[PDB]
RNA sequence: CAACGCGAAGAACCUUACCUACUCUUGACAUCCAGAGAACUUUUCAGAGAUGAAUUGGUGCCUUCGGGAACUCUGAGACAGGUGCUGCAUGGCUGUCGUCAGCUCGUGUUGUGAAAUGUUGGGUUAAGUCCCGCAACGAGCGCAACCCUUAUCCUUGUUUGCCAGCGAGUAAUGUCGGGAACUCCAGGGAGACUGCCGGUGAUAAACCGGAGGAAGGUGGGGAUGACGUCAAGUCAUCAUGGCCCUUACGAGUAGGGCUACACACGUGCUACAAUGGCGCAUACAGAGGGCGGCCAACUUGCGAAAGUGAGCGAAUCCCAAAAAGUGCGUCGUAGUCCGGAUUGGAGUCUGCAACUCGACUCCAUGAAGUCGGAAUCGCUAGUAAUCGUGGAUCAGAAUGCCACGG
């Protein structure tokens, strides 16, 4: 029904998760890289509370920039070698700070997650992170767990919204993220929306 | 340059760029003639009718360059091309050609085929 | 796709890398206007003989992040499905929704 | 004496990281001693991509992208530079 | 409805999930462990092939130097594997109502209460659009706006595009000096707001009309799809709970098959002809793609093409020809100078390979069809209709699809 938020922002509102300029031959050489950067990245830093990875290519090589809530937990050596290895080019690795990263929709979904995995109350898990965006100045935010919601054996779809989320707004500056709850009675999605006010003078 | 009146005028996908010079009714398109460029008679009188409403039919020069789209294009490209260059040589010509609907630039252009359609509007038939 | 299938095309990448010369070159000789048509018979046998594999034409254009086979696109490598996740995640540079 | 001008040719998928580039060049060369007799937009390209939007059927709804490419030529991470010494 | 030119943006092999047959079970794919061998390279026999046994060259890195790696192979059992089942266990994604104007909440008030009110009513609007009223007052998601594109103008720049005024050429060439004008290209701005005038209405909202203006009342088109509905679609893109199979429901290969056909339906294409066909002459596009690619020119061939040979990673070169149109003949209105099926034969091309089952060319063959019952579909303007053109997928294969102009 919808689109993604992201999406319909990108060039608007919303930057690119990836700057590098290729010709058709490399560029899809360039993006199955950037997956296998991003799928190991992501897979190491499981409990450094990573949201974004951006990838530039400056000429040829690959930097990186795992914006991070733990830029202690991040090793940079290893990881630096391994994507350079991944990549098979002079890689740099860049870290950058989530200052406030309870208005991270990547990470508030994360954090919904982890505790719907350990077995914690939808409602609850949902409820307070709602609170704590609306307190650190989100202007609005949503979060939707949909799934068997205490593994109930129709899979429903519960969600909370406070402040605006302005979705057809272009110009609002709306972050969304997807996360997947794992558990034992199956994948449970948490989409969340948060809105941090609309970006009047555009990109 | 001379006494060299110019105006640009567009329709559909064409841009006529018409230059007007003191003269007797020579009428050059693209190195041809009105009627050695254009067949069909519409197009000769299109481009006429605004000389034809100034009255100055055979006391002007035309020399039309015109580029893009088709014959009625061209041809009304050239018509507000002229409508345009008329109104730079007096700026008190405006009225005439103004309500006779010259001075317009008819914004009418092609509709993009879309996604789920034949065309523009034409949808698949259905069961 | 099943991995297998993935598997399978691994292998035939790997014998295209490696047979293309003498593939090529076979095949310049069932062709070649000025040539021997007995010499010309020969370049044929042995193209009977090289690994069906070592065919291009072998190939089925995958999914990078998947497998899928179908619904494939070459600039970007993936799949139509694995196109638009990007796309909109903002992974693929350059590459937003158009309008005209 | 041969002439040995430096057509520049930028390409970019954005066109704001293209102008920062040709301002860098221009501005480099003016701070030197160079005329650039330059910043030349060349035709935007635009890629487009109509791909299906469902997982299975459902054929008449689709997205549809575009990459445009814009290039600049100057005739003294994202841009890709190309020097033309003549 | 909202499956039926749909998944599939392209089934000869491959794809492939199916079938028959030949083959293998720690396995095609993965981690772990141990030991051995660099990897690899020919060249060869058997076999439909998978594979197996023979045949040569090479045997390097990194040095703790019994070592690093890495690859190959075999063995071990943990494990692997499954386009197997469940879309009625799920995530994610999608269709649908429908871009319909709705859907709601806080607080207050009313009611024993389910609830109501707000959101109704008077006008108005594309619009829960806005204005008045009013026990409601506010707010949220939707509407609108913000975005892309298209109309006109300005400013900055000027090549690979331009050629007004320039001089000099060529068989012609913007050809080339030169120009920065113009078309255009692309960055930045300007513009439209019922702003202005008149009338109407409650002095409201707004409505009717006018001026200016490229544009008039949302300018045109696109994107953007509220809360939900259909246990709607998708476990076969992927993911995933459970279930199931694990010498087989896993794995490799070869040949079939998905292209079968008594037939029915859906969607298309081409026709039935003179607003036409046919030959000849001649004109005007937009958009897009291109390196194992697009292929100029030349020669050869009736032709597909083949030689052969530039240029171009592209405003440069190439694809590339617009076609409907116009001009002049001819057909003479019929199964025809309509129509093009089908079939015979001779080929080209792609590919290891075109029998099943490719496209294309040439020669011949010239079916149905003479505008279509009931019924039913699309379309309100640069629309429909018609005309060509490009693209993705792609070795080859487009009447589909996406897109472009006349």
């Amino acid at each position: 029904q919808k689109v993604h938020p992201n999406g319909i922002r990108l060039g608007i509102v919303k930057p690119w998760n990836a700057t590098w300029f290729a010709n058709t031959k490399d560029f899809a050489d360039n993006l199955d890289g950037d997956f296998k950067v991003r799928q190991f990245l992501t897979g190491e830093l499981k409990k450094a509370s990573l949201s974004r990875i951006v990838i530039e290519r400056p000429a040829k090589s690959i930097r990186v920039t795992i914006h991070t809530a733990r830029p202690g937990v991040v090793d940079v050596e290893k990881l630096r070698a391994a994507v350079a290895k991944i990549a098979g080019v002079p890689a740099q690795i860049n870290i950058a700070e989530v200052r406030k990263p309870e208005l991270d929709a990547q990470l508030v979904g994360d954090s919904i997650a982890s505790q719907l995995e350990r077995r914690v109350m939808f409602r609850r898990a949902m409820k307070r992170a709602v609170q704590n965006a609306m307190r650190l100045g989100a202007k609005g935010i949503k979060v939707e767990v949909s799934g068997r919601l205490g593994g109930a054996e129709i899979a429903r779809s519960e969600w909370y919204r406070e402040g605006r989320v302005p979705l057809h707004t272009l110009r609002a500056d709306i972050d969304y993220a997807t996360s997947s709850a794992h558990t034992q009675y199956g994948v449970i999605g948490i989409k969340t929306w948060i809105f941090k006010g609309e970006i009047l003078g555009g990109m | 340059a001379e006494n060299q009146y110019y105006g640009t005028g567009r329709r559909k996908s064409s841009a006529a760029r018409v230059f007007i010079k003191p003269g007797s009714g020579n009428i050059v398109v693209n190195k041809r003639n009105l009627d050695e460029y254009f067949g069909r008679p519409t197009a000769r009188m299109v481009v006429q009718q605004p000389l034809e409403l100034v009255e100055l039919t055979d006391k002007l020069d035309l020399y039309v360059t015109v580029k893009g789209g088709g014959i009625s294009g061209q041809a009304g490209a050239i018509r507000h091309g002229i409508t345009r260059a008329l109104m730079e040589y007096d700026e008190s010509l405006r009225p005439a050609l103004r309500a006779a609907g010259y001075v317009t630039r008819d914004a009418r252009c092609v509709e993009r085929k879309k996604v789920g359609l034949r065309k523009a509007r034409r949808r698949p038939q259905f069961s | 796709a099943k991995n297998s299938m993935k598997a399978r095309e691994a292998k035939r990448a790997k014998l295209v890398a490696k047979f293309a010369e003498k593939r090529s070159a076979l095949k310049a000789i069932i062709s070649d206007v000025n040539a021997s048509e007995e010499d010309r018979w020969n370049a044929v046998l042995k193209l009977q003989s090289l690994p069906r594999d070592s065919s291009a034409s072998r190939q089925r254009n995958r999914c990078n992040q998947t497998g899928r086979p179908h619904g494939y696109l070459r600039k970007f490598g993936l799949s139509r499905i694995k196109v638009r996740e990007a796309c909109m995640k903002g992974e693929i540079p350059g590459l937003r929704k158009a309008s005209w | 004496m041969q002439n040995q001008r430096i057509r520049i040719r930028l390409k970019a998928f954005d066109y704001k990281l293209i102008d920062a580039s040709t301002a860098e060049i221009v501005e480099t060369a003016k701070r030197t001693g160079a005329q650039v007799r330059g910043p030349i937009p060349l035709p935007t390209r635009k890629e487009r991509f109509t791909v299906l939007i469902s997982p299975h059927v459902n054929k008449k709804a689709r997205d549809q992208y575009e990459i445009r490419t814009h290039k600049r030529l100057i005739d003294i991470a994202g841009v890709d530079v190309q020097i033309s010494l003549g």
